[PDB]
C-alpha cells in the first residue's frame, strides 16, 4: 500500500499553473507509472485529498483509481456513535449523575450521549449559525449540525475533560457532570461561528446543486414621528 | 515489450483500426506498390480523445499486429519525463541516442516503431513556461532527418492535444491524427462483450432460462445492460449547463461513458457476484450483479466532475453555439387527474 | 491580464579542484 | 432566447400530461367509446358537450374541467342562438384549439392538457364518428379510428393499432380498449359512449352492473 | 523552406501570378528611377481570399521567383493564433522578436519573406505594435511581408491605411479548368493506369489521363445525387442544396489524390490487376468528402460567415446532410 | 436597440411562413384561382371575404384566422354601412397593411403569417384582376399575375414564371398551378375560385368529383 496523502499539492490539473511551479511534468510520470505499459498487481495506491475538484481528471480516470470514496458529514446516528467511542464507562463520573440510575454506568452513559445529541443536532434559535442567500433571494438559516464533525466532537470532548479537570481542582469534587458538556459544546459553537469560511467550496456547490440556485450572499447570526 | 494484446480484444472501434493499419502496416507490407503510385508513407500518426478510450491499447494492439502480420520487429516505447536528467549532460544525449539505435535497426531491416506517450509532459509547447524549453528542436531535426527511411514510424498518444505545438503537427512530420471518441450503444455492446465471456460462472437461474445455452444469455444480458445504461431514465441525470441566451443543456451519464468505465463496472458485478457466494454459497453471476454496479459506479462518479475534459466542453460549445456560463450536478402543485 | 512570479530549478552542477 | 424559453413551456406542459392517467377513445359500431383509468367516484375526465358532441381529456384536473365548462357554455349559447343542429363538434374542437394557443402563449403556466372532442351522426342519419385532438399549444388533428391522451401514449396507441377494427360491437371495443389501455375492474374505470343510435342526447355513461356485464 | 513552388506548380492563378509579378518584381527593375524620383517602393501585399486551400503557396511562388531572379533563400513562415500570448504583453515581445529575426536575415544578401497567416483571428492592443515594427523594417526594402486573411472585412482597416500594406490581392477557389489543372499536377503521366481503360484510348497514356481527368473534374463539378454535401436554409427559408462543386480547394483534391492512390494500392493487393480506375476516384472523392464534413463544419460556430462571406448573404441556419402551422 | 428588435421579429415571423405550406393564386380567364397544399378537411385557408374579394393566407392558422375573421367583419360592416360595391379589394388589402404593422411593432410576437388579397370585377363588367400580397412587417405589394405564399416560394415562383399564360382556361391554370405547386390529389388539395361570371358571390369551391374532374 503507497499511500499519497493531500493530492492537492502534487496531482494537479495539468495547466492552469499560474505559479511557476511545474504539475505538467511530474503527474505524466505517476500517471504513466501506475497505469503502466504493462498491467502490475499487489501494488495499490491510496489517495485521501478533501479538494477533488483540483485533481486531475486522467488521474481520477476509472480503471486507474477506480475505488472512490466519499466520506460525509455524520448525522444524529453517527454523532451517537462517535460519542460512543470517546465516552467511554472507563472515564471518570460524578457521583450525582451515577445517583439516579442506581450505579450502572452504562446506562449513564448511554443517556449523556443521548442528551448531548439532542441538543448538538438541535434546530432552535441560539443553533443558527449560518444564512445564506440564493440567486432568487430566499434565505436558508444552517446550524451547525450541516458543519459538524467527529474532529468536532472529539474537542468538545476534550473540553469537557478540561472543565471536569478545573471543577476537581477548585471545588475538589471528583467526577464529570452533564452540565460540562453542555457548556463544552456552547463554548465550542461560540468559538466556531466567528469564522464564516470554515468549510471547502464543495459544501457550497453541494447546497447550490440542491437548492438549485446560486449562492450569492454569506451572513453570520451574532445578534420616525408620532408615537404615542 | 508487451505481448498478449490484439485488434480482437479491442472492440467498438473498427474505423480507427483500419486506419492505424493503413497508415502504419500497409507501408511495411507493400513498399514498391506505395513507390508505383509515388505516394509518400505517412511518417507520424497522433492519438487524441478523451481520457481512457484506448489509446494505449491501440498502441499496443498495433505493434503485436505489425510483428504478427508480417510473413523480428522491434517496438520502442520511451516516455516524456524518462528522458529528463538532472545534470546539462545526458538531457539530449539520451534522446540522440535512442534515434540512432532505431536507425541501427532500421538498416538491419526490422521496422522500428517509437511511441511516445503522454506528449503533454515534454514537446508541448515553449511559449507558455511560466532544457525544456530546447527539446522540441532537436527532435524535430532528427524527425526530419529519418523521415526518409521507409521503416521507421513514430506514433504519439495524448489526452489534451491543445497544450501540445502545432509545429510538430504540421503537415510533414505528424501528417496523421486519429481521434478516439467516446463509446457509443454498439460500441458498448461489443466492449461488454470484449470481457462478459462464457467462462465466467453464470447461475443456475439465470442459465436456465435459455436451457443451458450460454452464448444467448450472456448477450441477452448485455443487450439488458447497455439498454440499462444508455436510457435517459432521472436517475440517469448528470449534468446541468447552463446558457444565458439559452434555455440550458441536460447532461447524462452516457454522455461521458468510456470502455474504462464499462471494465470496472464488469470489475464490481464479479465483486458482488463472489460476495454472494460467500454469503450464501451459489456460485454464478446474476444480472442483478450487473444492475447494482451500474447504478453504484453512477452514484460514486456522480459528484466528481472528473468525467468532464476540455474536448468535452469544447464539443457541447460547438454544438450548442452558445458559452457555457455554469454547471450543475444534479443529485436526489397538484390535482392532476 | 495577470502577473506571476518565477520559482527557479536550479541544475546540476560539478567541477574537480 | 423566447424561442428556448419555449421549448422549455413545452416541456412543463409534455410533463404534467405523463404526470397522470391514460384515456382512449375510439370509434364502433354504434358511435364512439371513452375508456379512462380512473380511481375517483366524484372527479371524472369524460363530459357531455352537446346532444351529439363528447369529450375527454388528460391532464391536470382543475385546468381541464376549466375548459369543459366552457365548452358547456359555448354549445349551449350557440345552440340557443341559432339551433341544436348547428353546433358541432368541428366548431368545438376549433375553440379549444383557440382557447389554448391563447393560454400557451399568454398566460403565466400552460395548460397541462391534452384534449379529445368526438362527435358522431344525428339519429337515423349516417355518417362516420369525427375524433379531434387539442394539445396544449393550440394544435389539432383530426384522427379517423382511435385517440389516445395521458401517460405514455406508445403501447397504448400499438396495442389499438394491431387490436382495432371498424364496426366492432360494444362489448368487442370495450375489451379491445382495456386490453390496450393495460399495456382493471369497474371501481378503477370510467366508460361513456356516443351512442348514434339515441334520438336526442348520444352521451351515456355505463357503470357498475351494466358496466360489469360489458367486461 | 526550399524554393521549390514554381509558377507551373500553382494553376488557375495566372492572373494572381501576373498581380504578384506587378506588386513584386517591377520595382527592382526600376529602383533607379524610385531613386532618381526620392520615391519609396511598395512593401505590403495582403493575400485574401479562399479559406483552407493554396493561398500560401503563392507566398512559395514569388519566392521562387525572386530567388531565379538574382542567381539563398528563406521563407520566415508565423501562424496567426498560435503567436497570441494573451496573459500580459508577451505577443507583443514575440512580435518584436519576429522582426528581429528578420533584421538579422536581411543582413545576410539573401531575399527573405516574412509571411503571416490566419491573420483574421487578431484585429489599445497589439496593432500599434506591429504598426511600428512595419515602420521599422521598411527601410529593409529587401524584406517582403506578405499577410493572409480569409475575412478580410474583420481586418482592422488601420493596417489598410495608405503606406504599409498598399497592395492587395484577393485569391478565388479552384475553377474546373483548375481543378484539371491541379488534377494534372499530382494525377502525372507515371501513375500506373488499368489496360481495360486503355483499351478506349489505344494505348495513349497521356490522353487516357487527360480524359480521366475531365471524367472525374465533371463528375466532382456536377448537380447530382451524390453532391448533397451542405444543405442551406435562409430568413425566407428557400432551402437549397450545396454541391463538391462548392466549397471545393486543393489541399481536399490532394487528399483525395492520396485517398485514391491508396485505394489503387488496396485493389492491386485484392484482385491483382494493377493500373487505376475511375471507381477509385469517386471511392476517394466520397471518403474525401466524408472526411472533410468534420473540419470547417461543427455548423454552429464560425460556419455562418464561412459560407455567408464566399455566397455574400447572411444564411440564419446551416445544416449537414408553438403550433398550429397551416 | 430598435434595429435589433426589428431584425430579430423580421427572422421569426420569417421562420414561420417559409416553416407552412404553400399557396398560389394566379389570374386566369375566368377570374382568379387559388390553389393551396392542405391535407386537413376541416381547417382551410382560402376564404371568401366580400362578394368579389377573396383571401389566402399561409402561417399560422389561428393567427390568419384571426385576420380571416376580422376582414370578414369589416367588410360587412362597410358593406351595410355604405353600400356592397363599395367595399373593393384595395380597402381590405389597407386595412391588413395597417393591422400586420401595428401587430409587428405592438404585440409581443410578430404574425407569422403572409396575406393574399384577391380581387375580380362585377357581373357583365370587364377589368383586370387584382392580387395584392400583404407580408407579416406590413408591406403591400401589387401583383399583375399570380402570388405565392409560404413554404419555399423561390422554386414553385420559378416555374409558374415559366408556365404562366392570360387568358388561360380554368383547366389549364389548375395544371399550371398544381405543376408549380409541386416543384398532390383531390384529399390533399384546397381549390376555390373568383368566378368574374357569377351574378353577385364570386367565390366558388372545387371539390370532389369536380375536382376530380378538372385535374
Ligand atoms: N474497445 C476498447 N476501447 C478502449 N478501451 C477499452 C476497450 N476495451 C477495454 N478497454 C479498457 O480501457 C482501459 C484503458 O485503456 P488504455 O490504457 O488504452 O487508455 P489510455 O488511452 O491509456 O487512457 P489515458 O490516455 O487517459 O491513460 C483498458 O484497461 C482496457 O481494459
Ligand atoms: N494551385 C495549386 N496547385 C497545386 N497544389 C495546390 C494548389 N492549390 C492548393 N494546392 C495544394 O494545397 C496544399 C497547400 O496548402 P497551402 O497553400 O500551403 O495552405 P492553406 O491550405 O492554408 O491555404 C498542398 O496540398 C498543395 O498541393
Ligand atoms: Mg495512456
Amino acid at each position: 500500500i503507497v499511500f499519497f496523502d493531500e493530492m492537492d499539492s502534487i496531482f494537479r490539473t495539468r495547466g492552469t499553473g499560474v505559479s511557476s511551479d511545474v504539475e505538467t511534468t511530474v503527474v505524466p510520470q505517476l500517471l504513466s507509472e501506475i497505469d503502466g505499459v504493462e498491467g502490475l498487481e499487489n501494488v495499490i495506491v491510496i489517495g485521501a485529498s478533501n479538494r477533488e475538484d483540483m485533481i486531475d481528471p486522467a488521474i481520477l480516470r476509472p480503471g486507474r483509481l477506480d475505488v472512490k470514496i466519499k466520506i460525509e458529514r455524520p448525522d444524529a446516528e453517527a454523532a451517537q456513535d462517535i460519542y460512543s467511542k470517546y465516552l467511554t464507562e472507563f472515564l471518570p463520573v460524578h457521583a450525582d449523575d451515577l445517583a439516579e440510575f442506581d450505579g450502572d454506568r452504562s446506562a449513564c452513559i448511554k443517556a449523556m450521549i443521548e442528551k448531548v445529541v439532542d441538543r448538538m443536532y438541535a434546530e432552535i434559535d441560539d443553533n443558527r449559525f449560518l444564512e445564506v442567500t440564493y440567486a432568487n433571494g430566499d434565505k436558508e438559516v444552517m446550524y451547525f449540525k450541516d458543519f459538524n464533525s467527529g474532529a468536532m466532537i472529539q474537542n468538545v470532548v476534550d473540553r469537557a475533560k478540561k472543565n471536569a479537570i478545573k471543577s476537581v481542582l477548585e471545588t475538589g469534587q471528583p467526577g464529570l457532570r452533564i452540565q460540562h458538556l453542555l457548556d463544552s459544546i456552547v463554548d465550542e459553537f461560540a468559538e466556531n461561528e466567528d469564522l464564516p469560511n470554515t468549510t471547502n467550496p464543495d459544501d457550497w456547490a453541494r447546497i447550490s446543486g440542491k437548492k438549485g440556485e446560486r449562492i450569492v450572499y454569506i451572513r453570520t447570526l451574532v445578534t420616525l414621528g408620532q408615537y404615542l | 515489450e508487451v505481448p498478449d494484446v490484439s485488434y480482437a480484444d479491442i472492440g467498438g472501434l473498427s474505423r480507427q483500426i483500419e486506419q492505424i493499419r493503413d497508415a502504419v502496416e500497409l507501408p511495411f507490407l507493400h513498399k514498391e506498390l506505395y513507390r508505383e503510385y509515388s505516394l509518400r508513407p505517412p511518417k507520424g500518426v497522433l492519438l487524441y480523445g478523451p481520457p481512457g478510450c484506448g489509446k494505449t491499447l491501440i498502441a499496443k494492439a498495433v505493434a503485436n499486429s505489425l510483428a504478427k502480420k508480417m510473413a523480428k520487429s522491434y517496438f520502442l516505447n520511451i516516455k516524456g519525463p524518462e528522458l529528463l536528467n538532472k545534470f546539462v549532460g545526458e538531457t539530449e544525449r539520451h534522446i540522440r541516442l535512442i534515434f540512432q539505435r532505431a536507425r541501427e535497426k532500421a538498416s538491419e531491416g526490422t521496422p522500428v516503431i517509437v511511441f511516445f506517450d503522454e506528449m503533454d509532459s515534454i514537446f508541448r509547447t515553449r511559449g507558455t513556461g511560466v532544457v525544456e524549453t530546447t527539446v522540441v528542436p532537436q527532435l524535430l531535426s532528427e524527425i526530419d532527418g529519418v523521415e526518409g527511411l521507409e521503416n521507421v514510424i513514430v506514433i504519439g498518444a495524448s489526452n489534451r492535444e491543445d497544450m501540445i505545438d502545432p509545429a510538430i503537427l504540421r503537415p510533414g512530420r505528424l501528417d496523421v491524427k486519429i481521434k478516439i471518441e467516446r463509446p457509443d450503444a454498439e460500441a458498448a455492446q461489443d466492449i461488454y462483450s470484449k470481457y462478459l465471456t462464457e467462462f465466467l460462472p453464470v447461475h443456475a437461474d439465470d442459465l436456465a432460462e435459455f436451457d443451458g445455452d450460454r452464448s444467448a444469455c450472456i448477450k441477452a444480458m448485455i443487450e439488458k445492460v447497455v439498454d440499462r445504461m444508455y436510457a435517459e431514465i432521472d436517475d440517469n441525470r448528470f449534468l446541468e449547463v447552463t446558457y444565458a441566451n439559452g434555455d440550458k443543456e441536460v447532461m447524462y451519464f452516457k454522455d461521458f461513458n468510456s470502455g474504462a468505465m464499462i471494465q470496472n463496472v464488469v470489475d464490481r458485478a464479479k465483486k458482488n457476484a463472489i460476495k454472494s457466494v460467500l454469503e450464501t454459497g451459489q456460485p454464478g453471476l446474476r444480472i442483478q450483479h450487473l444492475l447494482d454496479s451500474i447504478v453504484d459506479e453512477f452514484a460514486e462518479n456522480e459528484d466528481l466532475p472528473n468525467t468532464t475534459n476540455p474536448d468535452d466542453w469544447a464539443r457541447i460549445s460547438g454544438k450548442k453555439g452558445e458559452r457555457i456560463v455554469y454547471i450543475r450536478t444534479l443529485v436526489t402543485l397538484g390535482q392532476y387527474l | 491580464g495577470s502577473m506571476a512570479q518565477e520559482q527557479t530549478k536550479r541544475g546540476g552542477g560539478g567541477g574537480d579542484d | 432566447s423566447p424561442e428556448q424559453a419555449m421549448r422549455e413551456r413545452s416541456e412543463l406542459a409534455r410533463k404534467g400530461i405523463a404526470r397522470a392517467k391514460s384515456v382512449v377513445a375510439l370509434a364502433y359500431a354504434g358511435g364512439v367509446l371513452f375508456v379512462a383509468e380512473n380511481p375517483s367516484r366524484s372527479l371524472q375526465k369524460i363530459s357531455e358537450l352537446y346532444d351529439r358532441v363528447g369529450f375527454a381529456a388528460a391532464g391536470k384536473f382543475n385546468e381541464f374541467d376549466n375548459l369543459r365548462r366552457g365548452g358547456i357554455q359555448f354549445a349551449d349559447t350557440r345552440g340557443y342562438a341559432y339551433d341544436r343542429r348547428d353546433v358541432t363538434g368541428r366548431q368545438l374542437a376549433n375553440v379549444y384549439a383557440q382557447t389554448l394557443g391563447t393560454i400557451f402563449t399568454e398566460q403565466a403556466k400552460p395548460y397541462e392538457v391534452e384534449l379529445c372532442v368526438a362527435e358522431v351522426a344525428h339519429y337515423g342519419e349516417t355518417k362516420r364518428p369525427e375524433l379531434y385532438r387539442i394539445t396544449y399549444d393550440g394544435s389539432i388533428a383530426d384522427e379517423p379510428h382511435f385517440v389516445v391522451m395521458g401517460g405514455t401514449t406508445e403501447p397504448i396507441a400499438n396495442a389499438l393499432k394491431e387490436s382495432y377494427a371498424e364496426n366492432a360491437s360494444l362489448t368487442d371495443a370495450l375489451r379491445i380498449a382495456v386490453a390496450a389501455l393495460r399495456a382493471l375492474g369497474v371501481a378503477s374505470l370510467e366508460v361513456a359512449v356516443l351512442d348514434a343510435n339515441r334520438p336526442r342526447r348520444a352521451f351515456r355513461r355505463i357503470t357498475g352492473s351494466a358496466l360489469q356485464a360489458l367486461l
